[PDB]
């Protein structure tokens, strides 16, 4: 699946994080969102978090020379490598 | 149950759109995603690139134009890169899970023209802990830099770590075969060629005109004996044929795994052994009819080529479709879809054919990393693209896809980028994901 | 305001995997979905085949080998037909909602080689009700049947209809010239062989060379009165001059619609006119400083060639990044995706070009059809795909793309193909939509 | 939308005309099915029955030189271009 509703929807748990000051956190993010929905459509939701976390800025450390780890979720074998998303852009 | 060498990672380093980049390749199929322009084929550029620096074959044409002959045009990759000092690095873990590390160093000559500088390297010991990324580049006032090979030796030298930057291409790959990540000896030129033609050939996808042409060189080994055990009557003839029956035999398991294919309406892919008409009479005269120049009369009446068997042989592609059953794999006759899904199991067929070659020159306990490409893979249907997937399961292999479309397979590790702009220059935003499934 | 010409369908009769098959064109935009090897470009090559009956230039090279020199090596269209008598038919309405017909008798030479046979013809004044199908078939015994031409003749004899089968393809396209449907006027297989070759650069998609390295050859027009208003001093190098500068500001205004571009990492496309700088010399000449003969001289001190003024202009596409501004249009440089929404572009201001051109020698209320090809269109990302679509909306223009994928668009009409087997044979079930927006 | 659900809902729609001897009219089918859902997702939905007619046979005058007409449906634009399919195979 890939509903527009959903789409709307997330963006704005993720435009939450656009608004305060905290970065966004792939790892947390994925985590506590795939524990929403069945792993029905995982990989499916899982990318448009990604997508859309992308949307709303990017990583500072990014260009820093530092390796990003990959963070495992679920009590399986999902990971995500992804820095901290810094610095946001309007 | 021997482990078999895989590719770990590709660590691209000071690469245009990519400071310091690391690329986790799965254990069996790694996609690059992103949109058209995106920076997933100037990655598949740079693992090429190490895992063969000759500037005399690297070449990236635009797809658009693949059976270009065009030698004179810009290669290609001196506008992937950055000013400066970069590098392109491959990890390898060996059947004795050994990690080992080559790449290479690449950078721009003097910005007068559009020529490159490399030069290939290796490290060797590296703790499996530490990052591919920390060996290269430092961290100077709060600020990332790369470091040079000379900066590189220097810190690894009252180390357990072990850098060998190569003077000549020709050990580089001696290195990579020894500690079995390639299937091949590239001792030369001659071979570099078409261990190159070849990966081309699978980055662009489809029937390679060069390899066909030519297939006997790409399949037939060199049996180092058949000379030896000579030199050292009928009994010529009947070794000879005691031996394209043995390769003939050979082939013929290949054909098996590529019998219940299935990409367009193409349903299997054979290695077809035909003789050649002429020494087909020679055969014949040796059997019911100093020495080098005897054969070279009987050739006449009808020199030391003709003890080599593979000059004998002549083979042949074809493919089988529900309609003429087994016909000739011709390009002209065949779709973009079954053209790409022929050429990519002709290739599977040169790979097992090269690294079985070689069981002899290497050690017991090794078998080389085997990994393959698909640019543009929306080319093919999911139906295609299964069939892809499954032949690489069995035949255990590695592979690494770019999807100009948006949507991934599930079966493997994802990688994400997005071409974004800062500093009014090129960052392309990774992001990967694995697990799902 | 007048209604441009659009094509209505194409219609295949005995192809293979297609006994009787009419494809309607969308007033925009029409796709032909299905899988590999589904059949979707030999539609697109009927197409053509059609479009430009010339054997000579008909070549269907695989995608995956686009840049091919090769001229020997088969044509690949014979297999794409079926025994017999075959048809590809078009069936255009005019500005003046004329419906036309122009086609193609489509034969298979005497089983012996891989020869095709092809006859270009035209129906004229057949009523909209009737079936482009109905018109070249019968039924025979509760059997359908494929009539030929001379049967269409007969046919068509005592009617209102208008069957003309042209000896010389010459004719055909002096027809469709006429009737508008063809942008330009194919007077000469010089003419002929750009044609072709513009149609091919938008099937296989990306920056033809052929094009660009002349590229004042499809953009250049020849004011007829430049030389015929001479014949009959500085007068000349001022009216050169007059003639430069009002050519420039023509192709400055194509360039202003594609300054908001969106291909990849390319923001828009210019055509830049550069004077060549020896021509540069003789111009300054004639102003600051038998008449054939007198440039010949001036020529040389640093013939009716130097009174083309197309052979002192100097052109050269430029695309547009977001980082060096405007660089040189470059393969070597450019990914897929931007390669092909390059071309594409290009080939805009071609047939913008062409058709302008043409307004003199044809009717006032005549507009020539315009649509272009898009195979294996998956290369191009959504957003991409949204920036050829938007540009063909904006010159009215109709599209036909192939989507190796089974997700087509929802703007226009969409052809579903799927190649099946009975009686052993080839069999393609097409279903379209359309409507659904 | 595309829920793996649907589809199976669906070939069991159309898998009843497989059944008796009622061949498959893709334009009543379509008329008829797409009133159950909002335009939501009319084009996806129709997309998927006309993959699925066709996966369970073809059409017999498919091959007589008959050309098929559009076949509209809605109170709008929507057509369909397709023969009956006649001929089911196992
Ligand atoms: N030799 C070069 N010099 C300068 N820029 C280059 C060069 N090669 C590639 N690029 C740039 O890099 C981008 C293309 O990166 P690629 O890695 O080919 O992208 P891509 O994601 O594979 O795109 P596709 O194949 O169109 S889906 C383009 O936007 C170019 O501007
Ligand atoms: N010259 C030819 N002779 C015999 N068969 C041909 C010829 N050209 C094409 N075909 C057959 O027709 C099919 C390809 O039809 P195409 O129209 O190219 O398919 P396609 O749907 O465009 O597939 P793609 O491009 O792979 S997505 C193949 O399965 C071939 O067996
Ligand atoms: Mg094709
Ligand atoms: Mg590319």
């Amino acid at each position: 699946d890939v509903q527009t509703q959903i789409v709307t929807a997330i963006q704005a748990e993720l435009a939450h994080f656009r608004n305060t000051a905290q970065p966004i956190n792939l790892g947390a993010v994925l985590q506590e969102q795939l524990a929403r929905y069945p792993q029905s459509r995982h990989f499916d939701v899982a990318r448009i978090i990604v997508d859309q976390a992308v949307k709303l800025g990017m990583a500072s450390q990014d260009h820093q020379a530092v390796y990003p780890v990959w963070q495992p979720i679920d009590d399986f074998s999902a990971a995500v490598q992804a820095h901290l998303i810094d610095q946001y852009d309007k | 149950m021997i482990a078999r060498g895989k590719f770990r990672s590709l660590t691209l380093i000071n690469w245009n759109g990519f400071f310091a980049r690391t690329f986790d390749f799965d254990e069996l199929v790694t996609t690059l995603s992103g949109g058209n322009g995106a920076g997933k084929s100037t990655t598949m550029a740079g693992f090429v690139t190490a895992l063969i620096p000759d500037l005399t074959l690297l070449n990236f044409r635009n797809t658009t134009e693949a059976g270009s002959t065009s030698s004179s045009r810009d290669k290609g990759l001196y506008g992937k890169l950055k000013a400066g000092v970069c590098y392109a690095v491959l990890e390898t873990v060996n059947s004795r899970a050994q990690r080992i590390i080559t790449g290479v160093r690449l950078q721009q000559i003097a910005g007068r023209d559009k020529k490159v500088d490399i030069r290939p390297f290796s490290l060797q010991n590296v703790p499996m802990t530490d990052s591919v990324i920390s060996l290269f580049t430092e961290q100077v006032a709060n600020k990332a830099r790369v470091l040079s090979l000379n900066d590189l030796k220097e810190k690894f030298e009252e180390t357990a770590v072990t850098f060998k930057p190569y003077h000549s291409i020709t050990d580089y790959h001696s290195f990579m075969f020894d500690l079995g990540i390639l299937p091949k000896r590239l001792r030369s030129s001659s071979d570099r060629n078409k261990f190159y033609k070849l990966i081309e050939a699978s980055l662009y996808g489809g029937i390679s005109s060069v390899i066909t042409k030519s297939l006997r060189d790409y399949l037939l080994p060199e049996n180092s004996g058949v000379r030896q055990a000579f030199q050292d009557a009928e009994s010529v003839a009947n070794i000879l044929r005691k031996t394209i029956q043995r390769e003939q035999n050979r082939i013929l398991q290949l054909n098996q795994g590529l019998q219940n294919i299935a990409f367009g309406q193409v349903k299997g892919v054979r290695l077809v052994v035909n003789i050649r008409d002429t020494h087909s009479i020679l055969l014949n005269a040796l059997s019911d009819q100093s020495f080098s120049e005897a054969l070279a009369m009987l050739y006449k009446r009808i020199g030391e080529e003709l003890l080599d068997y593979r000059n004998y042989l002549d083979l042949e592609v074809e493919t089988l479709r529900g309609a003429y059953g087994w016909m000739r794999a011709e390009s002209s006759a065949l779709s973009t879809g079954e053209a790409i899904g022929t050429g990519m199991s002709i290739l599977l067929m040169v790979v097992q054919s090269w690294e079985e070659e070689s069981r002899r020159m290497r050690a017991k306990d090794i078998l080389p990393c085997r990994l393959l490409f698909l640019d543009q893979a929306a080319r093919l249907d999911a139906m295609s693209i299964n069939t892809l997937f499954e032949l690489c399961e069995r035949l255990d292999m590695q592979l690494l896809i770019a999807a100009p479309e948006n949507i991934s397979p599930e079966r493997g590790t994802t990688y994400k980028l997005v071409r974004k702009i800062l500093a009014n220059q090129e960052y392309v935003h990774v992001v990967g994901l694995k697990g799902f499934g």
